[PDB]
């Protein structure tokens, strides 16, 4: 239970990075 | 017109003096043998 | 004040130096009162330290680095690396401290007196850092320089008396090389051994025949290369491959040099041939076993049989196998077993350490060996206090070994950092945007958006 | 507290004599045992053998007895084993090995009795920290 | 005729080379006499009575270990007044028994008081919003949470850190040993705040110098800026496009940057401090149960959680004779916990 | 600016220097023999290295009780 | 055009999401080759014999780890600098055995990060900006390579490496401690003024350019919605927040050009963890921390102690326990 709770967080956080990377909201110059 | 007497001289003093006093008294220590 | 202060040179004060790009004169000047501060450090350092040394004690209780390297050239030493005669000590200190005296005049002639630039004086000396062809051949005058050099190191240990060969049979003593090694094989084998544990790439070089005869083929390789470059301009793939300014050549220069540094910080820690630990004191290595060497002969004299004694682990207390095989000393010095040297190679056989002739053959020297260099190991204090960090106050010592490895490491560490600076610097200096970015044509402006 | 005399007398021989060193004697034997000792006996133990201490008491159990000025002159220019059996000096400075031991080479006789007596006057000024090891440190 | 209220107002608030205000009143003597305090006891005063160390420079200590020590654990948590029950009036008796530790402790207090008062002061005077005194509430909450709370909470101010270089090195191992504080998530968070803030700082002052606007001729470039200037120096949509490019993401937003400068270092440190208040009640994050069930059933399982523990009770037996004397422990040689040979 | 004289006026003016080659030596001198005489020592009540421990005790006078600790040190004194 | 053309056209790309470049050629691969096997055994691998005394130690979260207690285990001491790539195992097992991936990360990571630090160059040059970027990050990496490379090289073995894990971290922190009082050498005091320092002026400069925000926004919103992205005007009033500092301290004491100010703010923090590497690269070596153990003498010849005795009790501590199944001599040399 425990092993499958840490490694749940961090595959949460590699996919925060992904979406926080790729889905980010654009810097608009204008 | 420039002032002598101002809240900056004192404040200078307040830390210069004792530290050439302790200057000279740690500069004696060092000939102090056991 | 022909461009000697910020609002005409472009430089602030701090950046100084940089006013000399372009005044070849003056820059000479700078150059060559440097070289005459490294003579002079040299010279005086040498006079000092001889000044300061007890012939009877180790070089290395003394905290000398310049002695030793005069040593190691065979100079001033006999058999064990006794020191017999002190003359040629000061006389290496006296002639570079006298040399710097004339390089330290040449240099403030040049620096306050002579002519700014010299492209109006002499085409010979006069220089375009963007003219390859001159570029090369300076560079190839320094190359046949450096190449006489090297065969200058070949002389001494061929014609002039040798060099100290801490690995003599009978033991370490001077020596004349008689049959250098000239084998390409050999000579350049060594520079494609990795770098790791029990190869050392060069750092592993443990006979002076091979080093004798690395520096023949280092002294032929510069001079061939310098008469090259006088007669030749870069190719067309060199020529777009760099950038062509003083800033640029320092940079790689300082990336040189860093590589360098760290080499010789390698080569001082782990290399007890050219650097014999007689004259700098035991390495790391050599300390770590030459411990277990010394327990390992007490004990053996107390009875122990010391290959059969299991230590705690259950690994041998005093042998054990390396990981392919071979008989070598326990304990935590079992990562060292690739150490090798003169003292401890007598009981080694083909199967590594031997254990019938740890049992019969330990001579007294070697037991004495052992336990001064166990009590000499490169362990102290900035304020050099010798031993473990939690040792007490008594023995002043700091290895050599130490002292050379750090200040190098420091060295070659500030040199990569420079080497990117200046390269960093040199590529925007050639393509113009050193100062800033032009606000009415921003690149990033004309670019898409990332998203 | 005070480098006394008293602190200074220490047994010259076997017999019970004493001899009173004087304080330029107490500071050129710690000088000298630095020059020529501390490099295995910093602070009275023996890094390449800790069985074997420079306590007083462990050296007046030494064959011959190690605990006085004698003694310990005679042990730098002839040094035994514990057990007095076996003669040392081609493993252990001495006189007799000057020349494999070479900072032995100029020490003169003076020189060893003041490192004879930096040895027995230490333990009367730092007890059990003597040979002690880093437990007191 | 104005009154003498506003008419003092006046005098304290002039424009002068050193500010002074309301607040200076109290700042100026608490701040110089900690400072004083601790250069007079680290120059002339010993901890012979209250350790068993010298402690100043009179004795022989260099900067690197000289110290203004605290007082004896007999002395429990008394604020050791001069004119106090255990010093009476004695001057000499009082720096003997640790006197200048509670001065200095208490005159700073009340000296960073004073000093964040002045933050408020002076914003207030020119007429920007006080976000430097919030941030000074960090380096406050450090100071109370080791000083004072962390000490009251253990049997007397002897466990408080001794001010000097070596003796907060002392603090640290003890902290080590005792407490297993780097294993506290309260200190963990506080590394993070001031490794990170660290960070921000290097990376968002290179990030400036390296997107600066051609704004003169010099190649030394610090000239081409003017204060009055309406215009940024640096290009924020250059920082960003190279930063979004290397590490994924970028600022894009100024204000928000500023602000996250100040969050984070602000933030780790009152982290540190909500552990040391714990500490004060030995109330730690010394062990993990699990771990210890298993190691102590299984004896072929070990992790470097379990060395470092190893490590504690080293240094809790072989310091605590020496560090702690008031116990008069004797460890016989016996006892000590050690591995082989060493 | 403030209003007060730049500090580089000052410390360049030979009024300064006059004044200050006198106030700075006589400071430094005193505070020589504030240590030199002794008296630092006696101010303080920091031992002088013979006045650690008496001749033949090895135990530190750590002070023991709060409220005549004043007289445990000046006990310890007297037993020196 | 040509295939290779187009290519180099792409890797060097200034419009790509992330930037490539020559250095990300070498990146991109053993960054993520490091981060799989790092993933991969701080979950699953079995215990690795990191002393070379047949006594593994469990770094996994599967064998009986968390987060806190996790760690990828240096290889053992044993192999000392050999090189201990996979090919050289008779089995992965055998592999696992002796922390060969304590290896296989470090060097990929090195290498990555050392190529990271010259992409940063890169994409400088690409975007016409100035270069030093990659100057500052060398601090970090210097750091990097001084615990994971230079202390292995000057003590002889990967297994002294810092461990890929945080309790791992703390223990090489304490030994460190122990074997060269790094607490009492200056490098590590200027990379603690460095890091204390830094996290300070990271404080100061976002409060001071906080507190000298221009009022653009109402009482109900986010004072950061009066910073408009790529807006050519400056968004707080520096003379203002120079008015501040000025008097908090004095004037002169305070910055008013913001460039001599950002240099500053590089220059404090990069600087004393430049020192700090050092400090860990030199104690490679065994040039250590200021040792004043028994400095202080009374007039008899007793040992007074400081401080610095104190500290050197605990060293003994940490000194005597470490590692306690394999010294067999009395001395540890390395
Ligand atoms: C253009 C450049 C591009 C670079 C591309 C990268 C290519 C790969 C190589 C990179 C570095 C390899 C690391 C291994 C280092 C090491 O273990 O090196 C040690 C070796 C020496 O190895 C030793 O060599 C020894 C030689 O001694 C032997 O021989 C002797 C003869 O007297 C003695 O007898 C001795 O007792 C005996 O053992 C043994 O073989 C040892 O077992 C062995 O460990 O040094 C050497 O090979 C030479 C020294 C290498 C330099 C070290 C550089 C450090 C990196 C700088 C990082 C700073 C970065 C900052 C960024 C910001
Ligand atoms: C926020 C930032 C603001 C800005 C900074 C402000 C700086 C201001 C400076 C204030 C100074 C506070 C001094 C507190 C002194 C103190 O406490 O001194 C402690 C004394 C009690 O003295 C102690 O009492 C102990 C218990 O004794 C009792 O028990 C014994 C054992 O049985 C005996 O019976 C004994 O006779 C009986 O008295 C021991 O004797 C100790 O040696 C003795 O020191 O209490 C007291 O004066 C008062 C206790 C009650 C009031 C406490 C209020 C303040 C402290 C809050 C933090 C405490 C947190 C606890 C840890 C978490
Ligand atoms: C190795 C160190 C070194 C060297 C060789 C140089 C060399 C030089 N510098 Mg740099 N410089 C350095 C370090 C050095 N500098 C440092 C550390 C800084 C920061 C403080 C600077 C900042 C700096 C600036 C800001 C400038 C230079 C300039 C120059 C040049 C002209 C100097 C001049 O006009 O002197 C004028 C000074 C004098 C006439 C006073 C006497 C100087 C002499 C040489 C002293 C020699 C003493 C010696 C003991 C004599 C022995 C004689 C005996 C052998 C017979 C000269 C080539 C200038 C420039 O580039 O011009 C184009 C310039 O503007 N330098
Ligand atoms: C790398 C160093 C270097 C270089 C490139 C130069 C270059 C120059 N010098 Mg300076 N100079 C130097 C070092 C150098 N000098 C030193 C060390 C001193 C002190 C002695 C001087 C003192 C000096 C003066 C006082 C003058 C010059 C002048 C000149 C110019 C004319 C030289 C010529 O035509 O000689 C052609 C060749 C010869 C005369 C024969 C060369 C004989 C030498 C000794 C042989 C070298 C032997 C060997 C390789 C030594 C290597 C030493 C090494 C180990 C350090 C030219 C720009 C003149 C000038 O600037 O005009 C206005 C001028 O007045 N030089
Ligand atoms: C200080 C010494 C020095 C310097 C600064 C130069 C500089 C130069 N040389 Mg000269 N050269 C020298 C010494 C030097 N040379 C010597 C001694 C020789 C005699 C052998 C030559 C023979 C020579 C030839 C034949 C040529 C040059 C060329 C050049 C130019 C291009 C260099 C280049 O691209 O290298 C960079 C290296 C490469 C592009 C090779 C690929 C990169 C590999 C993979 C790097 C491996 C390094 C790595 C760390 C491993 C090291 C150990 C290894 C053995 C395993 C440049 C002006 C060229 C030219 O323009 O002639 C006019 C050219 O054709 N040189
Ligand atoms: C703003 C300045 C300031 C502040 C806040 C403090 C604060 C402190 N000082 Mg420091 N001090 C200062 C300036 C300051 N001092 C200066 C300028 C000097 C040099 C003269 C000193 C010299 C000094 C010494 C030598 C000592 C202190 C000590 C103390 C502590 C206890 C003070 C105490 O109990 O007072 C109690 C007094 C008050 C709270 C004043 C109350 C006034 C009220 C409002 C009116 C009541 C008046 C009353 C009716 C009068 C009639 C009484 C009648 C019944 C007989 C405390 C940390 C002691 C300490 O640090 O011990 C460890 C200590 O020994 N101070
Ligand atoms: C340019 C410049 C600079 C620099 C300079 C320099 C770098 C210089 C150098 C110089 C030099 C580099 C010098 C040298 C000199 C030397 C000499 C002068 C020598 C002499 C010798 C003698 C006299 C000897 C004696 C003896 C003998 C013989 C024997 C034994 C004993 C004796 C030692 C006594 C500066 C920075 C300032 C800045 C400005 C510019
Ligand atoms: C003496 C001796 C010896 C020998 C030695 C030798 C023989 C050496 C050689 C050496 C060599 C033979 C070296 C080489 C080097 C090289 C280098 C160092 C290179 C570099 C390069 C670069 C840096 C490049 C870059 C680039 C790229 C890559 C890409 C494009 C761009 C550019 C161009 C930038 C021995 C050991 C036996 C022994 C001892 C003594
Ligand atoms: C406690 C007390 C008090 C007060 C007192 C005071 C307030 C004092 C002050 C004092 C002072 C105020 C002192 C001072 C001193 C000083 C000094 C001692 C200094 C030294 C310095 C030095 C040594 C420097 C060094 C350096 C640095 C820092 C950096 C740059 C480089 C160099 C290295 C040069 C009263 C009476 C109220 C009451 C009772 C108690
Ligand atoms: C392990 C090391 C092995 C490598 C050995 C190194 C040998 C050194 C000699 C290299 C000779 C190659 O020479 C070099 O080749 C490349 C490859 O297309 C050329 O080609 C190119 O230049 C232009 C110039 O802007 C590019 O935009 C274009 O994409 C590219 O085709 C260079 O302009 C040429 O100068
Ligand atoms: C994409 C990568 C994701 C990786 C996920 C991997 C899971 C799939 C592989 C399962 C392998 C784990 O298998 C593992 O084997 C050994 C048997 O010798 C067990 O034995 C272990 O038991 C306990 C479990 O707390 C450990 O503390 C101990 O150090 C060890 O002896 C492990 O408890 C078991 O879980
Ligand atoms: C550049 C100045 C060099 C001066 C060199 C002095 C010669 S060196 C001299 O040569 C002898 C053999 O020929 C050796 O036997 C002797 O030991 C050696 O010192
Ligand atoms: C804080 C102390 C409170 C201010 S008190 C105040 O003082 C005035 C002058 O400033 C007088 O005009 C007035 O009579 C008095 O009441
Ligand atoms: O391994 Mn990891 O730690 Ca460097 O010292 Mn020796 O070894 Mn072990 O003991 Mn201490
Ligand atoms: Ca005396
Ligand atoms: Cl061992
Ligand atoms: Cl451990
Ligand atoms: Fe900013």
């Amino acid at each position: 239970m425990e092993t499958i709770t840490y490694v749940f967080i961090f595959a949460c956080i590699i996919a925060l990075f992904f979406f926080a990377i790729f889905f980010r909201e654009p810097p608009r110059i204008t | 017109s420039y002032p002598i007497f101002t809240v900056r001289w004192v404040a200078v003093h307040t830390l210069a003096v004792p530290t050439i006093f302790f200057l000279g008294a740690i500069a004696a220590m060092q000939f102090i043998q056991r | 004040a022909t461009n000697r202060d910020q609002e005409s040179s472009g430089f602030a004060w701090w950046a100084g130096n940089a006013r000399l790009i372009n005044l070849s004169g003056k820059l000479l000047g700078a150059h060559v009162a440097h070289a005459g501060l490294i003579v002079f450090w040299a010279g005086a350092m040498t006079l000092f330290e001889l000044a300061h040394f007890i012939p009877e004690k180790p070089m290395y209780e003394q905290g000398l680095i310049l002695i030793p390297h005069i040593a190691t050239l065979g100079w001033g030493v006999g058999p064990g690396g006794e020191v017999v005669d002190t003359f040629p000590f000061f006389v290496v200190g006296v002639v570079h401290l006298i040399s710097s005296a004339v390089l330290g005049f040449g240099g403030v002639y040049h620096a306050i007196r002579g002519p700014e630039t010299l492209e109006e004086y002499s085409s010979f000396f006069g220089y375009d850092w963007k003219d390859k062809n001159k570029m090369t051949t300076i560079l190839g005058f320094h190359l046949i320089v450096l190449g006489i050099g090297a065969l200058l190191l070949v002389a001494k240990a061929m014609f002039f008396g040798g060099l100290y060969d801490t690995w003599a049979p009978g033991g370490g003593d001077v020596r004349v090389i008689t049959n250098p090694t000239l084998d390409p094989r050999v000579i350049f084998g060594y520079l494609l051994k990795s770098p790791f544990g029990g190869e050392g790439w060069i750092v592993s070089v443990n006979n002076l025949e091979d080093v004798v005869g690395g520096h023949i083929w280092i002294g032929l390789i510069c001079i061939a290369g310098g008469i090259w470059h006088i007669l030749t301009t870069p190719f067309g793939w060199a020529r777009r491959a760099f950038i062509w300014s003083g800033e640029a050549y320092l940079s790689y220069s300082l990336g040189a040099l860093s590589m360098m540094g760290f080499i010789a910080t390698c080569f001082v820690w782990f290399n007890n041939t050219v650097y014999p630990s007689e004259f700098y004191g035991p390495t790391g290595p050599e300390a770590s076993q030459a411990q277990a060497m010394t327990f390992l002969i007490r004990d053996q004299k107390l009875g122990a049989n010391v290959g059969s004694a299991q230590g705690p682990t259950g690994l041998g207390k005093y042998l054990m196998r390396s990981p392919t095989g071979e008989i070598i000393f326990g304990g935590e010095t079992m990562r060292f077993w690739d150490f090798r040297g003169p003292w401890l190679e007598p009981l080694r056989g083909p199967n590594g350490l031997d254990l019938n002739k740890i049992k019969n053959d330990i001579q007294p020297w070697q037991e004495r060996r052992a336990a001064e260099y166990m009590t000499h190991a490169p362990l102290g204090s900035l304020n050099s206090v010798g031993g473990v960090a939690t040792e007490i106050n008594s023995v002043n010592f700091v290895s050599p070994r130490s002292w050379l490895a750090t200040s190098h490491f420091v060295l070659a560490f500030f040199f990569l950092v420079g080497h990117l600076w200046h390269a960093g610097r040199a590529r925007a200096a050639a393509a113009g945007f050193e100062k800033g970015i032009d606000r009415e044509s921003e690149p990033v402006l004309s670019m898409p958006s990332l998203d | 507290a005070e480098l006394t005399p008293e602190v200074l007398t220490v047994p010259l021989n076997s017999e019970g004599k004493t001899i009173t060193l004087t304080e330029k004697q107490y500071l050129e034997g710690k000088r000298l045992f630095q020059y020529a000792c501390a490099s295995c006996h910093v602070g009275g133990i023996t890094k390449t053998n800790p069985s074997l201490d420079l306590r007083t008491e462990t050296l007046a159990l030494a064959t011959p007895p190690r605990d006085n000025i004698e003694g310990l002159v005679d042990y730098m220019k002839n040094p035994t084993t514990y057990d007095g059996e076996q003669e040392i000096a081609e493993v252990h400075p001495s006189l007799r090995s000057a020349d494999i031991f070479p900072k032995m080479r100029n020490l003169t006789e003076k020189d060893l009795v003041a490192i004879a007596g930096h040895i027995l006057v230490e333990p009367k000024i730092l007890g059990d920290k003597w040979g002690g090891g880093k437990v007191y440190y | 005729e104005r009154g003498w209220f506003d008419i003092l107002d006046d005098w304290l608030k002039r424009d002068r080379f050193v500010f002074v205000g309301w607040s200076g009143i109290l700042l100026f003597p608490c701040a110089y006499l900690a400072l004083g305090g601790w250069l007079t006891g680290t120059t002339f005063v010993t901890s012979w009575y209250t350790h068993g160390l010298a402690s100043s420079y009179l004795e022989g200590c260099n900067f690197l270990t000289v110290a203004v020590s605290t007082p004896a654990n007999s002395m429990g948590h008394s604020l050791l007044l001069l004119w106090g029950p255990e010093a009476q009036g004695d001057f000499t008796r009082w720096c003997q028994l640790g006197g200048l530790w509670t001065f200095i402790a208490l005159h700073g207090a009340f000296g960073l008081i004073g000093f964040m008062l002045r933050q408020f002061e002076i914003a207030r005077l020119v007429g920007v919003r006080p976000y430097n005194a919030i941030a000074f509430s960090a380096p406050i909450a450090v100071f109370v949470s080791v000083f004072l709370i962390y000490p009251l909470g253990q049997s007397s101010w002897f466990f408080a850190p001794s001010f000097g270089v070596a003796a907060i090195f002392r603090f640290l191992l003890f902290f080590q040993g005792f407490h297993n504080w780097t294993l506290n998530p309260f200190h963990m968070m506080g590394v993070a705040g001031v490794l990170g803030g660290a960070l921000l700082c290097a990376i968002h002052g290179a990030t400036v110098e390296n997107t600066l606007f051609q704004d003169g001729e010099g190649a030394s470039t610090f000239r081409a800026f003017n204060p009055t200037q309406a215009e940024e120096t640096y290009s924020m949509v250059t920082a960003n496009r190279f930063w979004s490019q290397i590490f994924g993401i970028a600022f894009s937003n100024k204000r928000w940057l500023h602000f996250f400068m100040l969050f984070v270092p602000v933030t780790g440190l009152w982290m540190s401090a909500i552990g040391v208040v714990g500490l004060a009640l030995n109330l730690r994050s010394y062990d993990f149960i699990s771990q210890e069930i298993r190691a102590a059933e299984d004896p072929e399982f070990e992790t470097f959680y379990t060395k470092n523990l190893l490590l504690n009770e080293g240094i809790r037996a072989w310091m605590a004779p020496q560090d702690q004397p008031h116990e008069n422990f004797v460890f016989p040689e016996e006892v000590l916990p050690r591995g082989n040979a060493l | 600016t403030t209003g007060e004289r730049p500090f580089s006026d000052i410390i360049t003016s030979v009024r300064y220097w006059v004044i200050h080659s006198i106030t700075i030596p006589a400071l430094f001198i005193a505070g020589w023999l504030f240590v030199s005489t002794g008296l630092a020592y006696d101010v303080f009540g920091t031992p002088r290295p013979d006045s650690y421990y008496a001749q033949e005790q090895r135990s530190i006078p750590l002070v023991t009780d709060r409220f005549e600790a004043k007289q445990q040190v000046e006990t310890f004194l007297e037993q020196l | 055009a040509n295939l290779w053309e187009r290519f180099c056209n792409w890797v060097t790309s200034t419009d790509n999401r992330l930037y490539v470049g020559w250095f990300g050629v070498i990146m991109i691969p053993t960054l993520l080759a490091a981060t799989i096997c790092f993933v991969i055994a701080f979950i699953a691998a079995p215990p690795v014999d990191i002393d070379g005394i047949r006594e593994p130690v469990s770094g996994s979260l599967l064998y009986g780890n968390n987060i806190i207690t996790g760690a990828v285990v240096p290889s053992s001491n044993a192999i000392g600098l050999h090189f201990y790539p996979i090919w050289e195992a008779a089995s992965l097992d055998e592999w696992l055995y002796n922390g060969g991936p304590y290896q296989l990360i470090i060097f990929h990571f090195l290498l990555g990060a050392s190529c990271y630090m010259g992409r940063q160059w890169e994409l400088s040059y690409r975007l016409g900006m100035r270069p030093w970027i990659c100057v500052a990050y060398s601090a970090p990496l210097a750091s990097a390579f001084a615990v994971f490379l230079i202390y292995p090289i000057g003590q002889g073995s990967f297994s002294d490496g810092m461990p890929l894990g945080i309790s791992g971290t703390f223990n090489f922190m304490i030994v460190f401690q122990a074997e060269h009082n790094i607490l009492m050498h200056p490098f590590h005091q200027l990379g603690v003024a460095g890091v204390f320092g830094g996290a300070l002026f990271c404080a100061m400069h976002g409060s001071l350019v906080t507190s000298s925000l221009i009022r653009e926004t109402t009482e109900t919103e986010s004072a950061n919605y009066g910073y408009k992205f790529g807006q050519e005007e400056e968004t707080y009033n520096i003379v203002a927040a120079h008015g501040y500092f000025g008097r908090l301290i004095f004037q002169y004491a305070s910055f008013n050009n913001s460039r001599s100010l950002h240099f500053f703010l590089a220059a404090w923090p990069v600087v004393g963890v430049w020192f700090t590497a050092l400090g860990i690269s030199t104690m490679a070596f065994n040039l250590n921390g200021f040792n004043f153990n028994h400095s202080v003498i009374d007039a008899k010849g007793n040992v007074i102690n400081t401080w610095a005795d104190i500290i050197n009790r605990a060293n003994l501590g940490m000194e005597v326990m470490h590692e306690r199944n394999a010294h067999n001599f009395p001395l540890d040399l390395a």
